[PDB]
RNA sequence: GUGAACGGUGGAGCAACACCUGAAGGA
């Protein structure tokens, strides 16, 4: 079909490291479904592949989706976020007093422990995010009317989605090749953009152990 | 190199120790550098300190360490490797400014690794992927994983250059920080907004963080010029060894 | 599940911004160099989209309270008046890495990965309060979403589509608020005031004369002290705010801990600040799926949550949260 | 806790605001430049979203006294009348360093890298005066929060729920005063009174051409005469007071109690020579149940028998070993 | 250490508000445009907190006597009347900066910001009469507080604690006074009369020619200002913490005869004239129809204070 | 220094109050405007508190003649008879402006801002005329204390605190009285109100540090002072008053000759007079 | 200069007062009751302090005849007899304005607000008639002061009680008359005292003063003329505390007779056309 | 199985000391 999908978001998002590949938001939310209807036993792994969504194949295996990375259009400068993380002492202390804590420590070691303090900076960003991919439609909207949230650190809240649409396209106006490429992959769908680098193509991007040689785009 | 630990087969000279175990059965990964361990491999149960404080990056939990990575966890090159690239002829240290600005504008050509340090002492080496080709480098400073486009730093900073023309005193259009951890960092001053179009606040914009970590280095009044770094390969070798 | 809670606050608010920022004497903020200026510390603020009027966005600020924040002062909460008395009732008493995993969630248990099996995974993940939070060295997956508290204000249009067409607050929200540090040495002023000290007024001299060749010290090399002046900005209180949580196909027991933690949480304080009392807020108002269940003496309603909530907290031991910690 | 007290001031309330204003002669604030103005001191205020009207909630300017000074009030009535003549009675004495963090908080404002252990950070949050108020070297927490002073007044209904629905005030609370401070001197024309100076008229004469000389070098350091003015509160107004703590030992209460029973005869902000800030307590109440009565707290008995016998085994070790570093 | 003094007035009682007012011939004050205006000042007012309807409080005004004036009234009654005597019969003399000091705050425009030692401090504070009033270079705390005077009214139910519900007043306690300025000249009206000041009547006509010239193109005015009637009680409320008795004994001194002083405003017409009624210490009234009963210990501490008294503490303190 | 001037008037008493009222024919308090309305000119009246009820103290009216008047008529009096012969026998001939200054307060308006010396600010305060009353451009203070003066009557009780405590009038001492200037402006029917004659008043003045030649100056003018109105009505001819007793420092020195004291002070201001110059008015009222 | 004069009545003296007053059948004034209420008339009253209740000072009516009435008829009578008659021989008309100036003062309603020169007050003081009533379009003040007439009473004592111990009658002094517009007069055969001074007069002006004070016999006080009320005598002048009165008329004070007698020797209109005129 | 998943910017400290709006004005 080699449609496209937009989506819009009220809430300022996490700014990925790497690329955000729309076949793995999908996948994310194929194994929330079906952790829904099958249980909460369930093998991740089984259902992450079931998707309407249509299969490239390299010469030698190594078969990815049609579905693109996103793009993003900003609206707003990047802003640095800040958190950090710490234990209380006061509250430990008293609890080691009553004998509701087993320490026997006289103090915390400066050297390390539970309870050195820890603090991080990540860039966030508001944008239009944008992503073309070629396969079924209906299947496609229902999984993103059931998504709510995109990009990281989703348990404090960032990145909530206002809409979304999906709509068809040309087919000289889809392109889905900026993506993580298979390092035998056709020159054709390769462009400039590409570089030789270890990253994964396919599955949990997050995996070291799965990554291999390939081609991708700076995100 | 495929996964980094290939440094301490190749790069520097080195052999498994004395007292390690070996591997039986199905083959697990390196907890660290995430690379298989096949029968007949010597490999170390994890027995990691109480400091230890970076399991979000650990790449398996199989509680298993080769012994690659066993000598990749050494103390004595920790502080040794805080500033440093690592290519098939060596070690080379990035510490000085004049270094920073070779490796982002005239890199080597061969693949490396880029290990910046934020710390006195962190684990940095093990968790950083190698990179394959020049024109996307991959650099792991502290927590954060950058990834840097000397093309796109080149052409940031002949815009800097050319915008700098024709006035007396040398400003920078855009704020730049060396920490990476202000709320004004990547954000364009007065002065650039005024001398620069939208085009330019768009392309400043649109750059990953690693090109502005770099770009912080050398964005600056006192321009350095790209300088090759110093070889310290065989202080760290005399020093572990 | 939505749970949207609308309080409102009597006291200021104040969220410590991790910049360098100076003030003059004066309202001027950030002034150039060349005029005595004094350090600040400001309240978090965060930049979002406008569209009001008109179609074209505008980049404002806004000042608003971290839902980091509000997530762990939740769980304190939920721990302190919950789990805490009901543990010490039943006599189990927990381990250092237990006690860490629970009250901060870190891996400094086992600093390796811990495996784990869906069988645990599915049995921790449906526990009242571990599944909810998760964390460990497992890095479970958390239960429980947590916002960020909005101030009901113009700038935040954009964060809330409706249903707040009254009670909107315009113009700043913000203010400075100055203190100084005295020296209680130079108060002094008879032989009793100076009773209570290692020597009578020999020392104080002494003290006088330290301070003195301090004080010419710095205006030699420039050319420690008690008393100081600086300023610190906090939001205005009274005004009102709402926050979002939600769970990903909740059981009633969490349900029913959630309900008894705000119930609870009503007690605490928002903040930081406690010296100055700030962060002190009351509930106005809870909305459980669009229905309103908030009333004057607490939650009426909901009583199957109730129920299953009680059955939970009569059955809490020690041994999950040291199995969950240890693997 | 949640004490609750509510008082009546006698006397204006001033404290004054950092900055600098100008009034004109006729009384309007801030005038625009061209016309006589005259310095100016304003009182502290603070801004409370409220309801303007019906339904619109704009912000309004209020008269408030700062909660840092409320709660530095409370720590020294607490700490001159009580532990100071308890404490002087036997023969313990402080040191330098000790009196300074008794009275500030603090020794000389630097904290210390090297935390404490954790049962003497349970010992010193259990004492009945270093648990209220931490603080020193390694900074602790104590378990005592003090709230500003606000007026009862319409301004602040949102503050404040129920409970006061009547004896609300509103309108303006604030009242300009002035002042000139002659020059004894030109006030002296009598010789019988100029004995007194070395020198007399020739002494006089001498110090008036000097008066006339800085006139001329000015038009062309300061002078005695001038006039100023300053703005404070209106006298009789009801405000209330709300002090919290977490957790408290029965010792603790007991001596914050004792330091309300006899907070009078202080001075809450300023103006002490003008004699600004005389107040009288006539409420308190303990939890929501009023606890206060014509003669006294006539209440807490468990609490006063507590802190008695807390102050009873008071010493001096405690402070010097708490306020010491390193 | 508290003293209450209840007085009475005899004359009207003018303190001088700042700000411009305008009067017409009735009662309106600050009128419309275009009605009859002449100038007018009012009495010093405060506003106060009452129950005017018995159930809502409001701010009123209540006319008083400003307290740094009565201050500087007790102040001035003190010294003029006490230290100078003391220090002429000894042969102390005063230098002039150190009087000003005494007289006033500070001997120069700009204080100085440099602390003093601990031992200066205590010295000065225990003073008899530098004690009471810190006016000093380094801005040293006196041990003594005065109000402004209040007038015995139901506006201030609320500032006076008890015991006056019966002798309390109402209505309005001002009034307004009006006066005239004329031209002598113009009322010569005899021919010696005339002569007698230089020209004659040839200057008296050249001086009406110089009138009428100024009317074309000047002592006749007319005024009135706002007074408060005489017959109605006052209360005067001071403080002192933790005194000496040579200080209490200065204090009452000083008031013993305060009775012949003036109060400040209307010194040509006798304004501030007044009768002490009663002098209340502490709740126990020490007042008899020429001064104080009791008190005899602080009366016997400030006369042996006064002996030994020297200018060099005066010079030791307001130096530079 | 409390000099008390007990005098009596022969004459009904009446002084101009500033405003306008109206009167019926017969009194009708608080009528209906336009009924029989004619204008009426009111003596000055002055509030006062008084223990009219048992516990209440109420402010009420009174009539006074006010103290400006009579100062004015001291100074008018004793600048007359008693500096004008020694001006006119020595050969004096003040200017025009030193007359006005002496007359009239200050000079001009606007007075020059810059103070002079302390010299001759001493040698004014030490002079027997102008130390009395002051002005001039440099708003020299004075040493006079003129009070205005109050009838004896029961409602100023609260104002004469001790002694005459009988021969306290109680009724009203006012009157309305009625005139018509007819064709013999003209034609026209009028009302004033005006004091009841033979009545006691008190009048009390005072001094500070006061030189005994100036008390006895001023002594000097009350006696040229009793052939005075004190208040407007010389067509009239209202006013007339007697002075009946006269006490100096609360003792009593008054006669029917006069004054029986103080001759002390009166060869005082003799010897003061001689030699008087012109020249300190000259150079006090100059600028 | 403080000239005395007692007078004595030989008809009842009436001078009414405006104001509403009403009496019953005689009986009793102003009733509580408005029972056989009838109109009357009162002369004029004048409270007086008095002492009465020996020790204690009370108001008390006294019956008199204004002041202003006596000035009246003084000017009336001093312009008839004596100026009058010498002004229109040898000519000197005055103008209309002149004449209403010269008899009630002023000779319009509205005064102008200008000053007046030093020298033309300094002459019209000067004057033996115009210095004595003042008055004209700038009010210039006259020396002359008129009192009340009083007679010699017993509650009149605080105001001349020194002069006459004795000789001093009691009780009322008032009789109703129906004759039914009832009015209330003073009983003739009754004798008044009757104060006039001057301020620094010339010789002149007492002369013609004096001059005046002999002819007045035959005018009459207050009182209606159709009722012949009003008729008086004069005796016991008194000039300076000094008798000057005789059965024949004055026959003292020569020096006052020969300056009157010079002074209106050569009186002209043309001061009375100056200070009447109005320079508005 | 969103280069996901886990992480509280927190503790402590007084804005204030000294200061007169008044000198002279009606018959
Ligand atoms: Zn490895």
């Amino acid at each position: 079909v080699n449609l496209k999908v937009t989506i819009d978001l009220s809430n300022p998002m996490m700014e990925p490291g790497d690329l955000l590949h729309l076949d793995a938001l999908l996948g994310a939310l194929r194994v929330s479904r079906a952790r829904a209807e099958h249980g909460d036993a369930i093998n991740p792994r089984d259902y992450h592949y079931d998707l309407p969504l249509e299969r490239y194949q390299a010469p030698s295996g190594d078969w990815v989706f049609k579905a693109s990375a996103f793009k993003l259009k900003r609206q707003l400068p990047n802003q640095m976020w800040m958190q950090t993380g710490r234990l209380s002492i006061v509250e430990a202390a008293r609890h080691r007093q009553s004998g509701y804590l087993q320490l026997r420590a006289g103090k915390p070691n400066p050297a390390g422990g539970p309870f050195k303090t820890s603090i991080y900076h990540r860039p966030i960003v508001q944008a239009e995010l944008t992503a073309f991919c070629v396969g079924d439609q209906q299947g496609i909207e229902a999984l993103l009317s059931e998504c709510r949230q995109i990009g990281g650190k989703r348990g404090v809240g960032f990145g909530q989605v206002a809409g979304f649409k999906v709509e068809p396209v040309a087919e000289t106006d889809c392109p889905w090749s900026w993506r993580a490429l298979p390092a035998d992959a056709d020159p054709r769908l390769v462009t400039s953009e590409h570089a030789r680098c270890i990253a994964a193509i396919r599955g949990p991007y997050w995996d070291r152990t799965l990554h291999v040689e390939a081609l991708a785009p700076t995100p | 190199m495929r996964y980094p630990s290939d440094i301490v087969d190749q790069v520097l000279k080195a052999g498994p120790d004395k007292g390690l175990l070996t591997w039986e059965g199905v083959d697990a990964a390196c907890s660290h550098c995430s690379r298989p361990i096949q029968n007949g491999d010597l490999y170390s149960p994890s027995s990691v300190g109480a400091f230890f404080s970076d399991t979000r990056d650990l790449a398996s939990t199989s509680r298993s360490i080769c012994w690659r990575c066993v000598v990749l966890r050494k103390k004595p090159m920790l502080y040794g490797l805080s500033a440093a690239v690592v290519t098939q002829d060596g070690i080379y240290s990035i510490s000085k400014d004049v270094n920073k600005a070779w490796l982002f504008t005239t890199p080597p050509p061969a693949p490396f690794l880029v290990v910046h340090s934020s710390s006195t002492m962190q684990h940095l080496s093990w968790r950083t992927p190698v990179t394959l080709d020049n024109r996307r480098i991959h650099v792991r400073y502290g927590p954060n994983l950058f990834i840097v486009r000397p093309e796109v730093v080149r052409k940031a900073l002949s815009i800097a250059d050319r915008v700098n023309e024709g006035q007396k005193k040398w400003v920078t259009p855009v704020y730049f920080d060396r920490k990476a951890a202000a709320m004004g960092h990547g954000l364009i001053t007065r002065a650039g907004a005024e001398m620069l179009t939208q085009e330019e606040q768009e392309f400043f914009q649109s750059v990953t963080p690693g090109e502005r970590w770099a770009l912080s280095y050398l964005m600056h009044s006192k321009r350095p010029e790209p300088e090759v770094g110093e070889c310290i390969t065989e202080k760290v070798m005399t020093s572990l060894n | 599940m939505q749970i949207e809670v609308t309080v409102r606050n009597i006291t200021p608010i104040f969220s410590a911004a991790p910049g360098s920022n100076y003030i003059t004497i004066d309202g001027t903020i950030n002034p150039p160099p060349g005029v005595s200026r004094f350090p600040l510390v400001r309240t978090r603020m965060m930049y979002v989209a406008a569209d009001v009027g008109d179609g074209v966005i505008k980049s404002v600020p806004l000042q608003i309270v971290p839902g980091n924040t509000m997530r762990s002062l939740l769980r304190r909460t939920m721990l302190k008046h919950v789990i805490e008395p009901a543990l010490v009732e039943k006599g189990n008493k927990l381990s250092i890495g237990a006690y860490a995993t629970a009250y901060s969630g870190n891996a400094t248990g086992n600093p390796d990965g811990v495996p784990s099996s869906f069988d645990e995974i599915a049995t921790m993940r449906a526990h009242p309060f571990i599944g909810l939070f998760g964390g460990g060295p497992r890095m479970l997956e958390g239960r429980l979403m947590v916002d960020s508290l909005y101030p009901i204000h113009t700038n935040a249009e954009r964060i809330l589509g409706a249903g707040y067409e009254n009670e909107m607050m315009s113009g700043p929200i913000t203010q400075v608020v100055w203190a100084r540090r005295m020296d209680p040495i130079l108060n002094l002023g008879s032989s009793e005031d100076v009773e209570v000290i290692n020597g009578g007024a020999v020392a104080a001299n002494g003290w006088i004369q330290d301070l003195l060749a301090n004080s010419k010290a710095a205006a030699s090399k420039k050319k420690r002290g008690l008393k100081a002046f600086n300023a610190h900005e906090v939001v205005i209180p009274g005004l009102k705010w709402v926050w979002r949580i939600s769970l990903d196909r909740p059981t009633d027991a969490q349900v029913g801990l959630v309900l008894l933690a705000l119930n609870k949480m009503t007690n605490e304080r928002i903040a930081g600040g406690h010296s100055k009392d700030y962060g002190r807020f009351v509930i106005d108002g809870v909305s459980l799926n669009g229905e309103q269940v908030w009333s004057q003496s607490g939650i009426t309603g909901g009583e199957q949550y109730f129920d299953a909530v009680a059955e939970a907290i009569d059955g809490l031991s020690s041994k999950e949260f040291e199995q969950f910690a240890q693997s």
